[PDB]
RNA sequence: AAACUCCAUAUAUAUAAUUUUAAUUAUAUAUAAUUUUAUAUUAUUUAUUAAUAUAAAGAAAGGAAUUAAGACAAAUCAUAAUGAUCCUUAUAAUAUGGGUAAUAGACGUGCUAUAAUAAAAUGAUAAUAAAAUUAUAUAAAAUAUAUUUAAUUAUAUUUAAUUAAUAAUAUAAAACAUUUUAAUUUUUAAUAUAUUUUUUUAUUAUAUAUUAAUAUGAAUUAUAAUCUGAAAUUCGAUUAUAUGAAA
C-alpha cells in the first residue's frame, strides 16, 4: 500500500510544515489571520535584518496572493540568517497547501515546493 | 481568479547582475545598500523612477 | 581645489541630511498638526504649522536618517494609539514625567517631536538636549568651577542657551521678570573694555535679557545654574523639558573627560549631567503645575539593566557589574516618579494611510503602482516592515530596489 | 605651525596623538596622561593651543626622559652588550638578529637597523 | 565494465515515560528516479523517432566507491622486512654539551600590509552555526594584579560541573547599527546666522614641507613581567611601556 496519509489542519486550525536550507531547519505554523508574522518569538523586522530575506519569507504568501490573509509562528534553528530565512519560506509553501490542494501546482511552478539541495561540499 | 494571474517575479534581473558586480567576497548586502542608496540619490535630484 | 561649491563631498547619511535635496519635492496640501482640533487630524498625515517648524528646527526635533528629505517639509502622522494617547496623559497626568521607549525606530523621536509642536502651541517654554552625546564624547572643552563644584563645559552650553533663546517666543520669555539680581563679566566685544560686568537687576529685567548674556566661557556656567532656577521658581510660564536618547546618559555613567589624575569623570560631576538628573529626580521643582519632562531612548545605544530596572520591568540583580546596572541613575529616575510610555507599532490601517499619502507624495516606485493591486502592497508592506516598524515601512518602498 | 620643543605640528593635529607621534619616548598612554594632567580635552587640537599652554605642554616633555635622554638609554644598554661580550652583542655588531630569528631568509630590516650606535 | 551498491536528499514505520530535550532531534529498517506523461515545431533511417518548446505529475537537483594491462629497471633499504657485501674495543652501546636555527647570492610555498565599495572602536533580558575534543583531562563562576568606576585583554589565586545528546573548551565571526578615520582648507576653532540645528551660511585664524608613509603599516630593537619545563644561553610562547623599518 501508500505511505501518504492526507494532510490536514489540526485541532487549532493550524497547518504545520518542516523546512530545510544547508544546515539550518524551520518549523512553521501557518493559520488564518491577518498577516502577523513572529519568528522564534521575536518580531520579523528583529530577527532578519536583510529585506531581502523578508522577501524570501513572504514570497510563497505572494505566489497565492495571501499575504493578508495567515498568521505565521516560524521557529527555525542552525545555519545562518539566509539558511534560515529559506528554510522557513520552504515550509511555508508546503503548509499552504493544506489550506487549498488546488493551488500546489502554481507552488510547484514558483520553485518554493522544491528542497534546495545545495550545501557547503569539502573539497575533493 | 489565480489562474490569469502570473507568478510574481522573484527578482530583478538588471539590478540583481549590477548588484554581484559591485559585491566582492560574498558581502551582498553591502553591495545592496550601496546601489540602493545611489539610487535613493538618484531619486531625490531627479524625482522620478530611479 | 577637487571640492567645488556645490560637488556632494560628504557620506550618504550627511548628504541626505545636509545637501538640501528635498528642494525638488512636490508641494502638497496637507492639514496642519493642532491638538485642540486633534478629532479633525487622527489617523491623517499632517504638515506642521510655521511657527511649529521655526522651533523644531531651532530644538533639533528633526535629525538624520529620518527621510525627511523625500518631502518639503517633515511630516508626521497624527496616530490616535501612539500621539493623541501620550497628549492626553501628558495633559491629564498630575506628575508629567515620562520616559518614551519602544523598538529601534517605531518613531519615539517623532513622538517627542509631537509633544514639543504641542508644547509651542500651548505656550510653553521648551528646554531639549537632542544629543547628549555631545557633552559626553570629550569633543568640547571643560573647566572646573570651584563655586559650583562641578565640571562646566563652556563651548556646549553657549550653543545649548541659544537653543533656548531662539526656539521659544520672545514674548513668554519677556513675561518671566527676574527674582534676584545677578551680576556677570561681560564678553560683549562692544563694551567689554569699558563695563566690567553686567548687572540684572530683579523686576526689571527679563529672562529674555538673561538668555541674551555674553559671558566669559568660565562664568557661563553660573549663567546656566541661573536660568533653571529661573524658569523653575516662576510660575506663570510651563516649562517642558525634553532629552532624545537619553539612552546614552543612562548607558556611558562615564564620561571620556580625564581629571588631573587621569582618571575619566563620573557623568553625574559634569554640569549638564548634574542639570539633566537634578530635573528627572525631582530635585529642581518648577512652580507652574504644566511643566513636563519627557525622555526618549533611542536603538542606536546599548542596552542594559539599567532601565528596566528603574522601569519596573525586572528584578534588582545586585551582583550585576557596574558597566550593566548603575544603581545611582536607578534611585534617580524612581525618585522623579517617571512612567514609560510605549510607541505601538503601526497597525494596517495605519500603514494604509502612510503608504496613501506617499503615493500622492510621488515617492513609490513603478513596480509598486503598475500591475499590483493596492491591497496586495498594503499587505505586503505591513509584512515587510515586520508588522507596522514605520522605519522599515519607508525603507521597504524607498530604499529596497532589488 | 604650532611648535613645541622645535617640534612642528600642523593646527588640526589632535594633540594627544600629536604628542606620541613627534617625540621619542611618548606614545598613546604616556600623551594621555600629559593631556590630563594639563586640563586639556580629549580631542583638542593644536590650532586652539594657548602660549601659556604650549609653555605648560613643553614644562611636562622636560620632567621627562625623551629624545635624546631616551635614545641614549638604550644605546647605552647595547653599548654594555658588546662591553661584557655576551652573544646578543655580537649580534649587534654584526648587525644580524638580536632574537632568534632566522638568517638563511630575511634578517634585511635587523641588516640594516641592528648596530651598537642604534639611531 | 557498467550497473548493483553506499552517502546525501524526500517520505514511512519503530524507539524516547520530550529534564542527557536538539521531537525544528537522535538512528535503526523500508520506499523513491537511470524520473514520467501529453502536445506543437524542426530534422530524421519520417516512425511507435531525436532535437526543441509548451502543459501536467514529482522533494528529486549532487557525490563516492566500483577493476584489468603496461610503462617510466620513477620514490622509498630513513615506516618496517630480505639477499649480497662491509664494521665487530666499533661503522655497535651510554652520558654531557653542541649542531640540525650558520648567512653572500638564488629559488619554491605561505603570512601581513601598502586606507574610505575599508579600517578601528562600541553593541548584556546577550543576532545567527557546524563539526570536533575532554582518565597520559576539558576547566566554569568568583577573587586579585596589570588597572582606571566597570567592561575588555593577560596572568595568578581557587578547582564548580563533566569523563559527557547532561558539564567544560565556547555568548561563533563576518553581517547589521552608531561613532571615528591621515592624505583632505573636504578639517577645526572664535563670533554672528538660520524654518538643514548631530546641521546651514558669512567673516577671520587653522603651515610648512611635500611624490609623498598617516591616527596606514608593524618589521627591528630597549626594558620589565609572565607561561611550560628539571632546564628557555645558543634556541620557545605571551603581556606591558617604549621603539615604528620597508611597503
Ligand atoms: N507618526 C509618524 N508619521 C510619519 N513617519 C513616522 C511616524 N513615526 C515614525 N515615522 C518615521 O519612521 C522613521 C523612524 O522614526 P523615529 O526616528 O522617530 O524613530 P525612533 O524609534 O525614534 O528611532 P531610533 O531608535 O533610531 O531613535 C522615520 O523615517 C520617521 O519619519
Ligand atoms: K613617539
Ligand atoms: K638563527
Ligand atoms: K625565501
Ligand atoms: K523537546
Ligand atoms: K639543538
Ligand atoms: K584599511
Ligand atoms: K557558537
Ligand atoms: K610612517
Ligand atoms: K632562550
Ligand atoms: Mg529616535
Ligand atoms: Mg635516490
Ligand atoms: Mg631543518
Ligand atoms: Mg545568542
Ligand atoms: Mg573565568
Ligand atoms: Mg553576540
Ligand atoms: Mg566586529
Ligand atoms: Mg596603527
Ligand atoms: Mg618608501
Amino acid at each position: 500500500s501508500n505511505n501518504i496519509k492526507i494532510k490536514t489542519l489540526d485541532e487549532f486550525g493550524r497547518s504545520i510544515a518542516v523546512g530545510k536550507r544547508k544546515s539550518s531547519t524551520a518549523k512553521v505554523f501557518v493559520v488564518r489571520g491577518t498577516g502577523e508574522i513572529l519568528v522564534n518569538g521575536r518580531q520579523l523586522n528583529d530577527y532578519f535584518l536583510k529585506m531581502k530575506d523578508r522577501e524570501s519569507i513572504m514570497y510563497p504568501l505572494q505566489v497565492i496572493e495571501s499575504v493578508g490573509k495567515y498568521n505565521i509562528f516560524a521557529t527555525t534553528s542552525g545555519g545562518g540568517p539566509t539558511g534560515q530565512a529559506e528554510s522557513i519560506m520552504h515550509a511555508i509553501a508546503k503548509a499552504l497547501v493544506v489550506f487549498n490542494p488546488l493551488l500546489k501546482s502554481r507552488l510547484h511552478k514558483a520553485g518554493v515546493l522544491t528542497r534546495d539541495y545545495r550545501h557547503v561540499e569539502r573539497k575533493k | 481568479a489565480l489562474k490569469s494571474v502570473p507568478i510574481p517575479p522573484r527578482k530583478n534581473a538588471t539590478l540583481d547582475h549590477i548588484t554581484n558586480m559591485i559585491m566582492r567576497h560574498g558581502k551582498k548586502e553591502k553591495a545592496q545598500t550601496i546601489l540602493s542608496r545611489a539610487l535613493y540619490l538618484v531619486y531625490c535630484q531627479t524625482r522620478q523612477d530611479p | 581645489k577637487r571640492v567645488t561649491p556645490g560637488s556632494l563631498y560628504k557620506n550618504w547619511t550627511n548628504t541626505t541630511h545636509t545637501a538640501q535635496l528635498q528642494q525638488t519635492a512636490v508641494p502638497l496640501a496637507l492639514p496642519i498638526f493642532n491638538f485642540d482640533d486633534i478629532s479633525k487630524t487622527l489617523n491623517k498625515v499632517v504638515s506642521y504649522s510655521n511657527k511649529q517648524y521655526k522651533s523644531l528646527h531651532h530644538l533639533g526635533s528633526f535629525k538624520k536618517s529620518q527621510f525627511n528629505e523625500l518631502f518639503q517639509k517633515p511630516v508626521c502622522l497624527v496616530r490616535e494609539d501612539a500621539t493623541n494617547s501620550f497628549l492626553k496623559k501628558l495633559v491629564s497626568h498630575p506628575v508629567k514625567k515620562f520616559i518614551i521607549t519602544g523598538e529601534p525606530g517605531v518613531g519615539k523621536t517623532v513622538l517627542l517631536s509631537q509633544a514639543h509642536a504641542y508644547a509651542v502651541d500651548s505656550k510653553q517654554i521648551i528646554i531639549n538636549i537632542s544629543y547628549p552625546e555631545l557633552f559626553l564624547n570629550g569633543r568640547n572643552d571643560f573647566s572646573y568651577d570651584d563655586d559650583l563644584k562641578l565640571f562646566i563645559q563652556p563651548m556646549y552650553l553657549k550653543k545649548l542657551i541659544r537653543k533656548i533663546l531662539k526656539a521659544n517666543d520672545p514674548a513668554l520669555l519677556k513675561s518671566i521678570e527676574l527674582s534676584k539680581d545677578y551680576k556677570f563679566s561681560n564678553a560683549n566685544p562692544k563694551n567689554a573694555s569699558v563695563k566690567p560686568f553686567v548687572t540684572l537687576n530683579k523686576t526689571k529685567n527679563t529672562v529674555l535679557d538673561l538668555l541674551s548674556v555674553m559671558t566669559h566661557p568660565h562664568n557661563r556656567g553660573k549663567l546656566m545654574k541661573a536660568i533653571i532656577d529661573e524658569l523653575s521658581v516662576q510660575s506663570k510660564v510651563p516649562i517642558m523639558f525634553t532629552v532624545d536618547n537619553f539612552s546614552k546618559v543612562l548607558t556611558t555613567a562615564y564620561s571620556a573627560y580625564r581629571n588631573t589624575e587621569n582618571k575619566q569623570i563620573y557623568s553625574l560631576d559634569l554640569q549638564m549631567g548634574k542639570l539633566m538628573m537634578d530635573i528627572i529626580s525631582g530635585e529642581t521643582k518648577f512652580a507652574n503645575g504644566e511643566s513636563s519632562t519627557i525622555l526618549a531612548i533611542s536603538g542606536v545605544d546599548r542596552t542594559n539593566k539599567t532601565l528596566p530596572v528603574a522601569l519596573g520591568k525586572i528584578p534588582v540583580d545586585p551582583y550585576v557589574t557596574r558597566y550593566h546596572y548603575e544603581p545611582k541613575f536607578v534611585e534617580l529616575l524612581q525618585k522623579g516618579n517617571v512612567t514609560e510610555f510605549e510607541v505601538p507599532k503601526l497597525n494596517k490601517q495605519e500603514v494604509n494611510e502612510l503608504i496613501d499619502y506617499y503615493k500622492q507624495s510621488n515617492v513609490l516606485l513603478d513596480k509598486d503602482i503598475t500591475g499590483k493591486k493596492w491591497e496586495n502592497l498594503i499587505d505586503e508592506k505591513y509584512f515587510l516592515s515586520g508588522n507596522g516598524n514605520p522605519r522599515e515601512l519607508l525603507k521597504s518602498l524607498v530604499l529596497s530596489h532589488r | 605651525v604650532v611648535h613645541i620643543l622645535g617640534k612642528g605640528f600642523k593646527g588640526k593635529e589632535v594633540i594627544k596623538i600629536a604628542l606620541a607621534s613627534k617625540f621619542y619616548g611618548i606614545g598613546k598612554t604616556t600623551a594621555e596622561k600629559i593631556c590630563s594632567k594639563l586640563g586639556l580635552y580629549p580631542w583638542m587640537r593644536m590650532h586652539q593651543l594657548s602660549e601659556p599652554q604650549i609653555m605648560s605642554i613643553a614644562s611636562e616633555l622636560s620632567t621627562m626622559t625623551i629624545e635624546g635622554d631616551a635614545r641614549a638609554i638604550v644605546k647605552d644598554n647595547i653599548a654594555l652588550k658588546r662591553k661584557i661580550g655576551s652573544y646578543s652583542g655580537m649580534r649587534h655588531t654584526l648587525h644580524l638578529p638580536v632574537r632568534g630569528q632566522h638568517t638563511r631568509n630575511n634578517a634585511k630590516t635587523a641588516r640594516k637597523l641592528n648596530k651598537i650606535d642604534r639611531r
